[PDB]
C-alpha cells in the first residue's frame, strides 16, 4: 500500500502535490504545466520548445554561468522538457536540496532574463536540432504521424515548430507566451521522494505566490480534433530497418473508455526480439511475429491527449520483403478486437495491467512524473484501489464493443521511414482494417 | 500421430506386466519382418519429417548424429534402386538401433503443447 | 519442403565420397543372368505371402459364391432357392 | 500471499476453443441466412419452388400464383 | 545463365521435364503418371479425330459411328484406338492410385495433390460415362437412363433436375447433343486438373518408395526419368496393340452394336468394366438414396486418408500389417468389380453387401486401428 | 444513422446478406413495374390486349 498523495492549493490557485517516501534519500521537485505546443498557433509554432532552452541561459538575478554553478552546488540536476499538451521542469536532488531547487525552479520560470543576445544564440542551436532529429526514428515516424493525423490542426505541429518561425521568434512573442499560459491555475508544484508536503507548501507560498492567475479559471487538464485517414511514405531505401506506424484516433484522458482502450492496448503487446523472453510472450501477434521473423519489434501504444488520443502500433523490421506480411497480420490480429476476444485475453491482459499500471512507478522521477500527469490531465491522482477497480469494470464485451467502434473498418494513419517498398499502398492497408469473413 | 502418442502409449504397456509379456514380443517379431533394418536403417530413419515440428527436431541433432543420418538415406537409397539389400556391417543390429532422434522430437513437441495449451488458459 | 539444385534442403552433407563410373565404361548388362534369377527369386519369395493370402482368399470366397449360385438355379436347388428368396 | 498463479486450460481442439467459438456462432446464422435468401433467390425461378416455397408466403405469395390462359397456351 | 533457365517460359517446361530434382529409387510404379499423360494425348488426338466424323444427333449417332468404322480411312483404328485407351485410361489411374494408397503419397506434405487428384478421378469418370452414350447403342441408351435417374434421390428437386439434365423426359436426342458437346469439353477441364495436381505436388517433389526424404540424394527429371518411362511406354503400346488390333471389342459390351431402342431393355444393363465396382456399392444399400450417397461416398471417402492413415512412417513398405490390409483392400476392391456384374441373385446378394462393408471399414476402423499399433510395434520393437 | 450503419453493413456476413434480399425484392419488383411500362408503351399492340375478341 503506497503512502497517500497529498495535495493542497495556493491562493493564486497553483496546486502542490506531493508523495512522501522515506525509504529514499533523495526528492524530485517539479513544476508540471498545462501547456504546451498546442497553445500555440501556427505564427509562433515553436514558442514552448524556444522558451526551455533559454529558461536555462540565466534570470534577473543569476547569470547564465551563477545558474550553473548554483545548481552544480546543489548537487543534482534540473530537466525540463516540452510535448504537446505539458510542460515540465523539475528538480532531482538529495533530501535537504530541495528548498534550493524550489527556489531555483522558480527564478527560471518567472524571472527569465530572454536576452536579445541569448534569443539570438539559441536560435543556431535548435536550427541545428532540427537537422539532428533525423536519426532519431521514432520520433520522426511519431511526429509525422501526429502531423497526418491531425492535419491543419494543433496537435498536427511539430514540438521544434518550422525553421521560418525559429528565425522570427521575439523576446517578445516568448515573454506573451510565457504570460498568458503559464499561470498558476494551471500549474502543479509536485514533490515525490523526500519530501515533505508542508515544507513544500511553505516553499511555494514563498517562491510561487507572485504568479499571475489566468482570466478564466478552468479546471486542470480542461482542452476540435478532426482526424484525417492519411499516410506518408518517407521511403529511403538506403536506411536498413523499416519503421512503420499505424494508429486510429484514440481516447482522451477523460474518455469512458480509456481503461478499455488500454486493455485492448495489452492484448496486443509488446514484442522484442533482443529481449530474451519474448518469443514467449502470450500475444497473438507476437507468436505471429516471432515464428515468422517479420519484425525486430512492435510496441503498441495509446497515446492520449485532453480531446483526443492516438491508438496504434509502431513496427520496425529488416524483412523487407515480408512487410506486407507484418502488417497484414498486425491488422488481422486487431480485427480480433471486434471479432474474437473472449474472457480468456481479457482477463489475461487485465492481469498484466494490474500490475503493469503500478511497476511503471520505480524511482521518485517517475512517481512525480506519475502525479504531475494525472494532477494536469484528469485533475486529480487516481489512487491504486480506484484504477484497479476501473480496470476490474472492464469486461470483454466491452473491449469488443470499443474495438467496434473505433478500430473495426476505421481510417488509419499510416507512417512508413525507410525500405518500405513492399507496403502495399492506402487502400491495402485500410482493407485490412476488416474482414470479409465477419 | 504424434511422436509423444506414439511413446505415451508405448509407456502404458511397458508398464503394465502383462500386456508387456504378450506386446514385447509381438513387436519384436514386427520388427524383424518389417525389414528396415535389411537398408540398414534405424527405426528413427523412418519417420516422416516433413513436419515442422520434425524440421525443427532435425535441426537441433549434434553434427555427427546428422551426418551419418544423412548417409544412411543415401546408403538406403541406393539399395532401393538396386533393388539390393544391405550386406554385412550394413544390416542394423539391434543394438545399433537406437533411438537418436526421439528424445529431440519429444521436446519440440512437449514445448508445442504446452503453447496450445497455454493459448487456452483461463484466469479463474 | 524440396528446394531447388544448389539449395535442395538437405540438413549439411560431409564425409561421404561417390564413385560411380561413366555409362560407356560399364557394361549395361553385368550380371544380368544372376540378377534375373537369383535377385528376382528373393525379391519375390519375400513378397508372396503378401499377395498370395488375399489373391487366395477372394478366389476362395467367389468360388464358393458361384458354385453356390450356379447350383441354386439348378432343378436339385429349387427348394434351396425359393427359401434364399 | 499468492504462492501459484491461479488458471486452468479451457478444452481446445485443432486451436479453437468454446469461448471463441461462441462468438462467431451468431455469424454463422448470418451467413446461413445469406446463404438461404440468396440459395432461394437462384432457384426462384424453377417451378417447384413457387409452388412449394414462393407461392405459400402470406401477402407476397401472390406474386406467384400466375396462370397462363388457356387459350395462349399451346401445350 | 543457360537459356532454359533464364527465359521464363522455357524455364517453366525446364522445372517440370527436365531439370525437375526427382529421388533416385523410384520405382515401376512411379511410371503410371506418364503413361496417364500418354492416355490423355492418345485420347484427345484421337477423340477429337472422331469429332471430326462423328454426328451428335439422335438420328444419326450410331450410323455415325458405323460410318467411321466402315468408311473413314483408318477410322477403325481410331475408333477402337479411343475406345480401348479409355479403358486403359482406368487400368493406369487405378495403378496410379494404388501406388499412392500404398506408399502414402497421400500423407502431409501431398494432401492437396491427393485431393486434387481425388476431382481428376470423379471428372475422369464422367467424362468416360459421357462418351459410352454418344454411341447410342442400348448399353449407351439404358446406362444414361439408370444413371441419370439417380439424380432423382436428391429430395424435392431430384426430378426436376433429371428432366433438365435431359432436356425432356427421357433420354433422347437434347441428351445425347449436351454430351457429345461436354464430353469434348471435360477432357479438358481433366486436363486442367491434372495439370495443378502437378503443380500441387512440385512444392513437395515426388515421394519415393521408401518413404524417407529424398532431399539428400536428386536425380534430373531427364535423361534418368526420361528413358525409364520409355520403356512403360513401350509395355502400354504393346498392351495397346494387342488389343486394338488383335482383339478390339474384348473389352466392350455387344449390345452396344445394337442401336438404342428406348422400347426393349437389355437383358443386363451393366456399366463399362472400370465403373463396376462402385455399381456394386450402388446395389449393396437397398435405399435408393442411400445407394447413391453410398456410391458418392466410395469416392470421396479417398479425401479422408490424410486423417485417418495415423502413421509416424509414410508408406507401407515396411509395415508387413499395412501391407497384409492393403492387399485384403485391393483384393476386395476387385471383387466389388466382379459383384458389379453378376445378377442380383443369391448368394451375390449378401456377399455384396460384405464387400461393400469392408470397402468403408478400411478407411473407417482397421486402417486408423492398424496404423496406431503399427506405431507402437515400431517403438518398442525397436528400444 | 450509426444504428443502421451497425446493423445492416458493419459484419460483412449482414452486409452481403442486406445485398441479396435487397437484390431479391429488387429482382421481383422491377420485374412486374417493367411489365407494367411496357404494356403501356405497347397498349393495344400485343396479344394480351386484341386476345378479348376471340
Ligand atoms: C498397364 C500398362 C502396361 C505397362 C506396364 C507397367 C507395369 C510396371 C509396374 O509398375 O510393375 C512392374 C514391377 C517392377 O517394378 P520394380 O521397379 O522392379 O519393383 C517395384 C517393387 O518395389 C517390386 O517389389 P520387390 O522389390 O519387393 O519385388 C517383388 C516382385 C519382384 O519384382 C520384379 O522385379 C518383377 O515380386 C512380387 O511381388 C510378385 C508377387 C509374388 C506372387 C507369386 O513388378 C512388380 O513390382 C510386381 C509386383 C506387384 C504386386
Ligand atoms: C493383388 C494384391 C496386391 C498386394 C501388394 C502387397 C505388396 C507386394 O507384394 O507388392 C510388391 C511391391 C513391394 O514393394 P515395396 O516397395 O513394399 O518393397 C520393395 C523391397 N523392400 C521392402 C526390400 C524395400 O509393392 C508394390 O510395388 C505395390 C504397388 C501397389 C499397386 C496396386 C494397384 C491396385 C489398384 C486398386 C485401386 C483402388
Ligand atoms: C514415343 C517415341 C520415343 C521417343 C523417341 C526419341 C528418340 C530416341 C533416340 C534419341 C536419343 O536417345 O537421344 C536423346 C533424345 O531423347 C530425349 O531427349 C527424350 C528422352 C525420352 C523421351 C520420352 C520421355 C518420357 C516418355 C513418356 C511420355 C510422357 C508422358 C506424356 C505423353 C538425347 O537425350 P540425351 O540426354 O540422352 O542425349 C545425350 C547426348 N545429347
Ligand atoms: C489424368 C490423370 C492423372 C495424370 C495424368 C496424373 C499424372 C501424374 C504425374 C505425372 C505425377 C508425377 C509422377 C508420378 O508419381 O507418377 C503424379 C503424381 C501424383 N498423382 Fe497423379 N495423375 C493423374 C491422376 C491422379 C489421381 C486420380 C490421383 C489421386 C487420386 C493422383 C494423385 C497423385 C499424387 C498424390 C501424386 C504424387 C505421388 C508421388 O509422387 O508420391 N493423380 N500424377
Ligand atoms: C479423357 C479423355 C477421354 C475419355 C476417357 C474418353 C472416353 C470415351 C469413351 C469411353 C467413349 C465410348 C467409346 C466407344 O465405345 O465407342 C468415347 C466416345 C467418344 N469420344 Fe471420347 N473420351 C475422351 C476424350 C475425348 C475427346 C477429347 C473427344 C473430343 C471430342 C472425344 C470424342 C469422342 C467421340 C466423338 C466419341 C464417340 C465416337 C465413339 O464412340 O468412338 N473423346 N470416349
Ligand atoms: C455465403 C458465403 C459464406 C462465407 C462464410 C464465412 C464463415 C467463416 C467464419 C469464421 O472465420 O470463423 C472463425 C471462427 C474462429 O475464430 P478465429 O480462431 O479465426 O478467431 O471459426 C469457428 O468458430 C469454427
Ligand atoms: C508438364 C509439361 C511441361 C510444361 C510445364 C508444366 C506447366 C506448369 C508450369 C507453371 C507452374 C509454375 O511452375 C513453377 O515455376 C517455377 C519456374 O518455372 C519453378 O521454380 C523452380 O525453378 C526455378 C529454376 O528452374 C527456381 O527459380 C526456383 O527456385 C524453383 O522453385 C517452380 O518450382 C514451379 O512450381
Amino acid at each position: 500500500v503506497s503512502p497517500k498523495t497529498r495535495t493542497s492549493n495556493l491562493k493564486n490557485g497553483l496546486t502542490i502535490a506531493s508523495e512522501s517516501n522515506p525509504l529514499v534519500q533523495t526528492a524530485t521537485v517539479g513544476v508540471w504545466i498545462d501547456a504546451g505546443s498546442r497553445n500555440e498557433n501556427a505564427y509562433n509554432n515553436g514558442t514552448a520548445h524556444f522558451f526551455e532552452h533559454l529558461a536555462f541561459k540565466g534570470t534577473d538575478k543569476r547569470s547564465q554561468h551563477q545558474l550553473e554553478l548554483d545548481i552544480e552546488n546543489m548537487g543534482g540536476h534540473l530537466n525540463a522538457y516540452t510535448s504537446r499538451e505539458s510542460t515540465v521542469y523539475y528538480a532531482k536532488s538529495f533530501k535537504d536540496d530541495v528548498p534550493k531547487s524550489v527556489e531555483i525552479l522558480a527564478d527560471i520560470l518567472q524571472h527569465s532574463k530572454l536576452a536579445e543576445s541569448a534569443i539570438d544564440r539559441e536560435r543556431e542551436v535548435i536550427t541545428r536540432e532540427l537537422e539532428e532529429v533525423n536519426k532519431q526514428y521514432e520520433e520522426v515516424v511519431f511526429d509525422h504521424l501526429h502531423a497526418t493525423a491531425f492535419m491543419n490542426q494543433p496537435l498536427g505541429r511539430t514540438i521544434l515548430g518550422p525553421r521560418e518561425n525559429i528565425q522570427t521568434i521575439t523576446n517578445t512573442e516568448l515573454r506573451k507566451f510565457i504570460t498568458e499560459n503559464y499561470t498558476a491555475d494551471r500549474m502543479v508544484l509536485v514533490g515525490a521522494g523526500a519530501v515533505d508536503h508542508d515544507a513544500l507548501v511553505e516553499l511555494a507560498e514563498k517562491y510561487f505566490s507572485h504568479l499571475p492567475s489566468s482570466q478564466s479559471p478552468v479546471p486542470l487538464g480542461t482542452p476540435i480534433p478532426n482526424f484525417v485517414g492519411s499516410e506518408v511514405r518517407l521511403r529511403d531505401d538506403t536506411m536498413p530497418v523499416a519503421h512503420i506506424a499505424i494508429a486510429v484516433e484514440g481516447v482522451s484522458w477523460t474518455s469512458e473508455d480509456y481503461y478499455t482502450a488500454l486493455v485492448a492496448q495489452a492484448i496486443i503487446g509488446n514484442y522484442d526480439r533482443a529481449v530474451g523472453t519474448s518469443r514467449h510472450q502470450g500475444s497473438r501477434l507476437s507468436n505471429i511475429v516471432s515464428e515468422n521473423n517479420l519484425a525486430n519489434s512492435f510496441q503498441s501504444f495509446s497515446t492520449s491527449y485532453s480531446d483526443t488520443g492516438l491508438w496504434g502500433i509502431y513496427l520496425t523490421s529488416e524483412n523487407t520483403t515480408q512487410i506486407d506480411d507484418l502488417v497484414h497480420f498486425t491488422l488481422k490480429e486487431w480485427n480480433r478486437l471486434s471479432t474474437s476476444v473472449s474472457n480468456l485475453q481479457v482477463e489475461r491482459a487485465k492481469s498484466q495491467l494490474k500490475a503493469g499500471l503500478l511497476l511503471s512507478l520505480d524511482g521518485t522521477t517517475y512517481v512525480a512524473e506519475d502525479i504531475g500527469r494525472q494532477l494536469t490531465t484528469l485533475g486529480r491522482r487516481v489512487t491504486p484501489a480506484e484504477v484497479e477497480a476501473k480496470l476490474e469494470a472492464v469486461t470483454e464485451h466491452d473491449v469488443r464493443a470499443w474495438a467496434q467502434k473505433t478500430l473495426y473498418d476505421k481510417d488509419i494513419a499510416l507512417v512508413g521511414l525507410g525500405p518500405i517498398e513492399g507496403l502495399y499502398d492506402y487502400n491495402r492497408i485500410r482493407n485490412d482494417m476488416s474482414m470479409m469473413r465477419w | 500421430a504424434s511422436i509423444t502418442s506414439v511413446v505415451k502409449t508405448s509407456e502404458l504397456i511397458l508398464k503394465s506386466p502383462l500386456l508387456s509379456k504378450i506386446v514385447v514380443p509381438l513387436a519384436k517379431t514386427y520388427v524383424k519382418f518389417s525389414g528396415y533394418r535389411q537398408l540398414g536403417f534405424k527405426m528413427n530413419d523412418l519417420i516422416i519429417e516433413e513436419t515442422p515440428n520434425m524440421q525443427l527436431a532435425l535441426r537441433r541433432l549434434p553434427p555427427t548424429e546428422s551426418y551419418d543420418r544423412v548417409y544412411r538415406l543415401i546408403r538406403a537409397t541406393q539399395f532401393s534402386l538396386s533393388h539390393k539389400l544391405a550386406t554385412g556391417n550394413d544390416i542394423t543390429k539391434p543394438e545399433e538401433d537406437d533411438h537418436y532422434l526421439i528424445p529431440y522430437i519429444l521436446d519440440v513437441e512437449a514445448e508445442a503443447f504446452e503453447k496450445d495449451a497455454l493459448d487456452n488458459l483461463e484466469v479463474v | 519442403y524440396m528446394g531447388w539444385w544448389g539449395h535442395m534442403g538437405s540438413p549439411p552433407q560431409k564425409g561421404i565420397a561417390g564413385y560411380t563410373i561413366s555409362p560407356f565404361a560399364a557394361r549395361p548388362f553385368a550380371g544380368v543372368v544372376h540378377a534375373a534369377i537369383f535377385n528376382t527369386f528373393r525379391r519375390t519369395k519375400n513378397q508372396a505371402l503378401f499377395v498370395i493370402l488375399p489373391v487366395s482368399f477372394f478366389y476362395y470366397v467367389w468360388t464358393q459364391a458361384s458354385e453356390k449360385n450356379e447350383w441354386l438355379y439348378t432343378k436339385a436347388g429349387r427348394h434351396e432357392l425359393a427359401k434364399a428368396l | 500471499y499468492v504462492k501459484k498463479p491461479s488458471y486452468k486450460i479451457v478444452p481446445h481442439f485443432l486451436g479453437f476453443n468454446i469461448p471463441t467459438v461462441s462468438k462467431w456462432i451468431p455469424i454463422f446464422g448470418i451467413w446461413g441466412a445469406a446463404a438461404g435468401i440468396g440459395a432461394l433467390f437462384l432457384i426462384e425461378g424453377v417451378p417447384r419452388t413457387r409452388q412449394d416455397i414462393l407461392s405459400k408466403i402470406p401477402i407476397i405469395g401472390e406474386h406467384w400464383i400466375r396462370e397462363i390462359p388457356a387459350s395462349d397456351n399451346p401445350f | 545463365m543457360a537459356l532454359r533457365k533464364k527465359n521464363s517460359l522455357l524455364n517453366m517446361a525446364n522445372s517440370y521435364v527436365l531439370d525437375s530434382p526427382q529421388p533416385s529409387n523410384l520405382n515401376y510404379f512411379w511410371n503410371f503418371g506418364s503413361l496417364l499423360a500418354l492416355c490423355l494425348v492418345i485420347q484427345l488426338a484421337t477423340g477429337i479425330t472422331l469429332a471430326m466424323h462423328y454426328t451428335s444427333h439422335a438420328s444419326l449417332a450410331f450410323d455415325s459411328v458405323e460410318h467411321i468404322m466402315r468408311d473413314v480411312n483408318f477410322g477403325w483404328f481410331i475408333r477402337y484406338a479411343h475406345a480401348n485407351t479409355a479403358s486403359f485410361f482406368f487400368i493406369c489411374i487405378y495403378a496410379h492410385m494404388g501406388r499412392n494408397i500404398y506408399y502414402g503419397s497421400y500423407k502431409t506434405p501431398r494432401v492437396l495433390p491427393w485431393s486434387i487428384g481425388v476431382i481428376i478421378f470423379l471428372l475422369l469418370i464422367i467424362t468416360a460415362f459421357m462418351g459410352y452414350v454418344l454411341v447410342f447403342g442400348q448399353m449407351s441408351l439404358w446406362g444414361a437412363t439408370v444413371i441419370c435417374n439417380l439424380v432423382s434421390a436428391i429430395p424435392w428437386l431430384g426430378e426436376d433436375i433429371v428432366h433438365f439434365l435431359w432436356g425432356g423426359f427421357s433420354v433422347g436426342n437434347p441428351t445425347l447433343q449436351r454430351f457429345f458437346a461436354l464430353h469434348y469439353l471435360m477432357p479438358f477441364v481433366l486436363a486442367v486438373f491434372a495439370l495443378l495436381h502437378l503443380i500441387a505436388l512440385h512444392t513437395a517433389g515426388s515421394s519415393n518408395p521408401l518413404g524417407i526424404t529424398s532431399n539428400v540424394d536428386k536425380l534430373s527429371m531427364h535423361p534418368y526419368y526420361s528413358f525409364k518411362d520409355l520403356i512403360t511406354v513401350f509395355a502400354f503400346l504393346l498392351m495397346f496393340t494387342l488389343f486394338v488390333f488383335f482383339s478390339p471389342d474384348k473389352l466392350g459390351h455387344p449390345d452396344n452394336y445394337i442401336p438404342a431402342n428406348p422400347m426393349v431393355t437389355p437383358a443386363s444393363i451393366v456399366p463399362e468394366w472400370y465403373l463396376l465396382p462402385f455399381y456394386a456399392i450402388l446395389r449393396a444399400i437397398p435405399d435408393k438414396l442411400g445407394g447413391v450417397i453410398a456410391m458418392v461416398a466410395a469416392i470421396l471417402i479417398l479425401l479422408i486418408l490424410p486423417i485417418v492413415d495415423r502413421s509416424i512412417i509414410r508408406g507401407n513398405a515396411f509395415k508387413p500389417i499395412s501391407k497384409l490390409l492393403f492387399g485384403f483392400f485391393i483384393c476386395n476392391f476387385l471383387l466389388l468389380g466382379v459383384l458389379g456384374q453378376v445378377h442380383i441373385e443369391p448368394p451375390f446378394i449378401v456377399l455384396g453387401q460384405i464387400c461393400t462393408i469392408f470397402y468403408f471399414s478400411y478407411f473407417l476402423i482397421l486402417l486408423p486401428m492398424v496404423s496406431t499399433i503399427e506405431n507402437i510395434f515400431f517403438y518398442i520393437g525397436s528400444l | 444513422a450509426t444504428t443502421f450503419y451497425n446493423v445492416f453493413v458493419k459484419r460483412n456476413s449482414a452486409f452481403v446478406a442486406t445485398i441479396l434480399a435487397s437484390a431479391f425484392v429488387f429482382d421481383m419488383t422491377f420485374e412486374t413495374a417493367i411489365d407494367n411500362f411496357w404494356d403501356r408503351i405497347n397498349a393495344g399492340k400485343q396479344w394480351k390486349d386484341i386476345r378479348h375478341k376471340y
